[PDB]
């Protein structure tokens, strides 16, 4: 009793593969047969199944509308085309037999890697604001960090204003310069890896989500934002 | 037919002594055409003095060869792990080349 | 610089084989190549030699007769027939350059065992 | 995107996340459900690093053949227990309980044994 | 500056594979491209090399006849077809530009797996010994340890006597049964998972590495030798 | 009883060769005839099978695809066809006559060893790296060793930084230069044969696996690792 | 140039012991003269120094006001006499001449073994909890392990809470008697060697620090705590 | 059933010290007890034993005639008097209940260190060279310091007879030395060479440095 | 300036936590009425009971432990290691006026 | 990426001078920098070439004993210690980064000329 997996590999967003599983040991024609996947670090997730000629075949409600699950019970073969990969894709995946009441997934492939990415990385610049919240009163000083992982040529730094539900709003570029109409208690300072953005003195409008930014290259990046509150 | 007699047959050291091995022969070996190899298990032989004195290139300073005639010494003079093999002495003076039966530095 | 050696393997007594050294980093057509052997658990024993045309091939007295060296300058190969093997033959065999005054045997072959039983 | 609202999924908890234990000790491992599992149709799995997964029990207590007897499932409903008597060095790794009750299967989210 | 690789995956043994490897950011053309494999668990080892067209492609010992590295200068791609593939070609294949004096392995791709298997999602038996070694002297006992990590069914498990530079030598079958010719001093014992072999009285002709053996599956396995010196 | 195998040498990769073993003294036509192979220095393993006309051959996924057993019970003689060899076949070669539960592997052949390989008698540069684990914190000096079994050219010796399931990362090349992005704490020193690895003071993103490299000749080799902890 | 030790060997606690030092070939009435000790399988500790006439002599902190040092120029000695010893002070005492800039410590005695113990050790059942530390949510289960290395007579066996700055609680007496005032989410059982507390489905008060305690004999032991976060 | 043990320390060779052994939780009186010692780096070695009284008390050949081994049933404490120590009595000395049949040393105390003691190593090699007449013999002497006046010698004996000067400060041959002997190096790292063998040049040859007060010789390498 | 000897095999064992442990014990002559014992000592620790009579294992010792032999050949059999049980191991004849013990053998 | 240029002049046979060459743009820490030199009227001539630490610096026989060529990294800046200065050495010099297959001498330093005599 084996199933005996193929395909998978690497390839690019967007793109398409096909995987197979051979049994034997068993009566395949028969049998319910499930395909499931997990993540690198991740846990177990079902992704679909199939069974008898006369019942409904299911598939997890991420892969709907872009996987396919199919058979051929003349060569005991089970497939599953993979359409539309995204990178929440990458995962080992896995064919199991489902045996139900009887052993639920009694018999597993031994699984293939499917990953799905454009590049390797990875070498953008990292930017870290901290902290991550700020609980401060009305009348107080914000002071709020930006670490660059490398240097950010001709001090390219901009830092946004954002409240609930709407667009970020400009309030610093060029790591000092204040835009027009924000108001002089914004001041941001720092070169090389280290800018700070200061409120020199809160207003109750003042509390929102700030993010940096670096413009110095052809990969944008923004920090993951400091909660004022 | 000039026979070469290696002893001890046997050396047991430990790293950081110096080994000498000798290679003594039945006659005279024309022009010191004395050479030493270094094999250890499963490998091909590695030269590493000719012309009874010449260290070859990439061999470290650490092996010489000395003597004359009848008499040639290998010295090895601080052993490292790497050292611990099989020696043997060459004459290639005579259209008959032989060897000793070699030296186990353990 | 290097000599790549092929053939060996095992054969019953009274068999044949030949043995095939490939160099290649020197003008082998001027070097005089040595075969060398040696039975498990035993030391170096020179088996025969070849140089130039019009010099002497040169064989050991336990192989005289049965074993013939040769050589294809064109190929850069050197070669050894093996004949009349017995199971004193069993031996890991090698191909050497022999470089006299200026290094004795510089370049080895990796070796091949052969082995001659019943 | 979204091919559905939800997502009414049968959500198996699994505690602890972590457990650092010797040989010879027993592990004793949770899974909580957040509806009943009808007909008990509960399984647990066994994944080294680099394996597929490799079941232990099914029907929440019933031993898969092979499986030796200090493994041990039990319980009903809701609360699930995967234990351990007697924890060998080939025991470590990590543990998956999983519902089949129903036509959408959900595992846990897995319990490290190290 | 940048190398987008794809393909991989499982495949049976025989089989065939291609690797693609996409280059941006440099002057493909005129660069050194490498093939560097890493089996799971184990360290880099390098696969092929190309150059310029006025220079000779290069291959390991390992792969040597059965894969063939290209270049296609026009798209920027380097490719490795992998035929003839082998249990041992199981890695990770990274393409990587070679710099030499200018940065060695300065870009790689990502890597893509490469499995090559036949098997199910379950083990083969696997036969662990102990200890690794012993060091006795003779007229004393030595007692020699095999432990599978599946039962052995029907307890079809063997041990073998090998000497330096000889084939084994069947010592006991079926976990008890002393081969012919086999002097008493040796015995066997044990079932299940847990075995036993027994020297006695050890004899200067006894030190030797011994193998335990199971053949109660197709799948025939060895355990790792005891030396017993 | 007897087994008379014949065959093997040294080939070159890629290369084919054909392994027999003539039987005498047993009823060999009805025989199970397996051929095992034993690498230099390691266990015996399987290899393949061949039994009686209605049972099915079986093969390793090591050589699957590749090598070919047969036999011609008219000459008593068992055959191994070995093509697209690759140096991992590297081993001695045994046939042997199974008896399962009447004697296991109870007949052996004396063995033929069968080397793959297209160098010569001088050996690739060997890298060693010593630690094999060091186990530090952060802001602590990690040196790491790397030597050559002969000397580097041009001191043509690389370092690698491999964090788990990514790919490398360069960090010193020519022994001593720091690749563009690296931060100062690294440092490469030393040349000929004994180089050396410096990380300054530790940082948690440092914990990895350094590799070193050397490309000053035609066979690129690694050294096999330092685990940093 | 010598220091010959004399003293130690094994003492009570509370006790006294007296070591000497008799210095040879130097100008002992001019040197600055110490004590170091170095606990069994621990690191070198500087206990006291002493010098000429006109300097203070100097304690470590653990040993002030229990350990004096003195000298008798007139006989070329050095005394160290030790009051209150306790197992803390068990080590191997050297007496050294410090010769700062000029040796640091350049002359060592041989070292004597001061061992303070008052008989043990022992026949203490053994107490061992796990895991050390559960994090968990309120509602979840929790399950603590209390092992004996022999058998607790009669089951006497309980468990205590301890929350920060507080004292123990006593939760389970007699292996599985609740105590007055539990609530009923706490049980314990198990017999022998083998004890577990069940916290059914915790609460946010439950959060704490659990010790199993056996009372079974004259030596009452404590285990090491689990504590549920 | 406790076994309370105190003394032992660092003493100098000759001295005197008592060891004493405090039992509780059993019938002393009738039980029989031993003293068992351990050297550094070396196994246990039974010492001394003591009966009901019906004394017949044995000891060791190490310890007989130096060695006091007494008990007083009133105090339940076992005591063992250590006269004219030497640096081979240094071990760790245990007191142990014996119970024979019933449980042989089934109690121990804690064990009490007595240490007696208070240089330049010499290291030959190799430890063995088997040869041949007419062969060369070549002996190292390595030392752990260097030798001031290079004065290092070698002897050599042979069986059952006192040792001979073949060579001292390094260099000198000895009156009547054959010139095969020869001598050489300077500092840490000295070489006596014995150019072709004689039959009667098998032996055990030692090196020695008599640069300082210490004297030491080098452990002999036998030439077979 | 001035009996039966004890002989240990093997003088050192590496193993693993789980696997089996069997260590030998050779007298240089029968051991009347079986008196061996076997003690586990653990470094800078006295020596601890394990088993007596050859095959009497102590109180409080566990099972794993197994003693076997009679006259010149005694046996102890350590059969699940744990990491607690890496030790040295001396057999130890208490049937005559000397006693005598093995010199140990360590097990790593 | 640039390379700026110091130094120079008249000077008078037997003389010193030293040349300076600052470097801003790329990783002057790795880069091969090279001087090369050019006579009034005359054709580009390689004087001498620096590099990585544990690689051989080079000189241009004309030069060897003579001139030093020299790197601080920490500083980006390389250096050119002329001695011995002859008439013959008068000459326009230029550094430049030396790229290999990558591009050669892709950027060069403006260029100082240096005139011997009396």
């Amino acid at each position: 009793v084996q199933l005996v997996e193929s395909g998978g590999g690497l390839v690019q967003p967007g793109g398409s593969l096909r995987l197979s599983c051979a049994a034997s040991g068993f009566t395949f024609r028969n049998s319910a047969m499930h395909w499931v996947r997990q993540a690198p670090g991740k846990g177990l997730e079902w992704v679909s199944s199939i069974w008898y000629s006369g019942s409904n075949t299911y598939y997890a409600d991420s892969v709907k509308g872009r996987f396919t699950i199919s058979r051929d019970n003349s060569k005991n073969t089970l497939y599953l085309q993979m359409n539309s990969l995204t990178a929440e894709d990458t995962a080992v995946y896995y064919c199991a037999r489902f045996a139900g009441g009887w052993g639920a997934y009694d018999v597993w492939g031994q699984g293939t890697l499917v990953t799905v990415s454009s590049g390797g990385g990875g070498s953008d610049i990292v930017l870290t604001q901290s902290p991550a919240t700020l609980s401060l009163s009305p009348g107080e000083r914000a002071t709020l960090s930006c670490r660059a992982s490398q240097s950010v040529s001709s001090n390219y730094l901009a830092w946004y204003q954002q409240k609930p539900g709407q667009a970020p709003r400009l309030l610093i570029y060029d790591s000092s310069s204040r835009a027009t109409g924000v108001p002089a208690r914004f001041s941001g300072s720092g070169s090389g890896t280290d800018f700070t953005l200061t409120i020199s003195s809160l207003e109750p409008e003042d509390f929102a989500v700030y993010y940096c930014h670096q413009y110095s290259d052809i990969s944008p990046t923004f920090g993951q934002g400091t909660k004022v509150e | 037919d000039i026979v070469l007699t290696q002893s001890p047959a046997t050396l047991s050291l430990s790293p950081g002594e110096r080994a000498t091995l000798s290679c003594r022969a039945s006659q005279s070996v024309s022009s010191n055409y004395l050479a030493w190899y270094q094999q250890k298990p499963g490998q091909a032989p590695r030269l590493l003095i000719y012309d009874s004195s010449s260290r070859a290139t990439g061999v470290p300073a650490r092996f010489s060869g000395s003597g004359s005639g009848t008499d040639f010494t290998l010295t090895i003079s601080s052993l490292e792990p790497e050292d611990f093999a099989v020696y043997y002495c060459h004459q290639y003076s005579d259209i008959s080349p032989t060897f000793g039966q070699g030296t186990k530095v353990e | 610089v290097q000599l790549v050696e092929s053939g060996g393997g095992l054969v019953q007594p009274g068999g044949s084989l030949r043995l095939s050294c490939a160099a290649s980093g020197f003008t082998f057509r001027n070097s005089a190549m040595h075969w060398v052997r040696q039975a498990p658990g035993k030391g170096l024993e020179w088996v025969s030699s070849i140089w130039y045309s019009g010099s002497n091939t040169y064989y050991a007295d336990s192989v005289k007769g049965r074993f013939t060296i040769s050589r294809d300058n064109s190929k850069n190969t050197l070669y050894l027939q093996m004949n009349s093997l017995t199971a004193e033959d069993t031996a890991v065999y090698y191909c050497a350059r022999f470089a006299g005054g200026w290094g004795a045997y510089d370049v080895w072959g990796q070796g091949t065992l052969v082995t001659v039983s019943s």
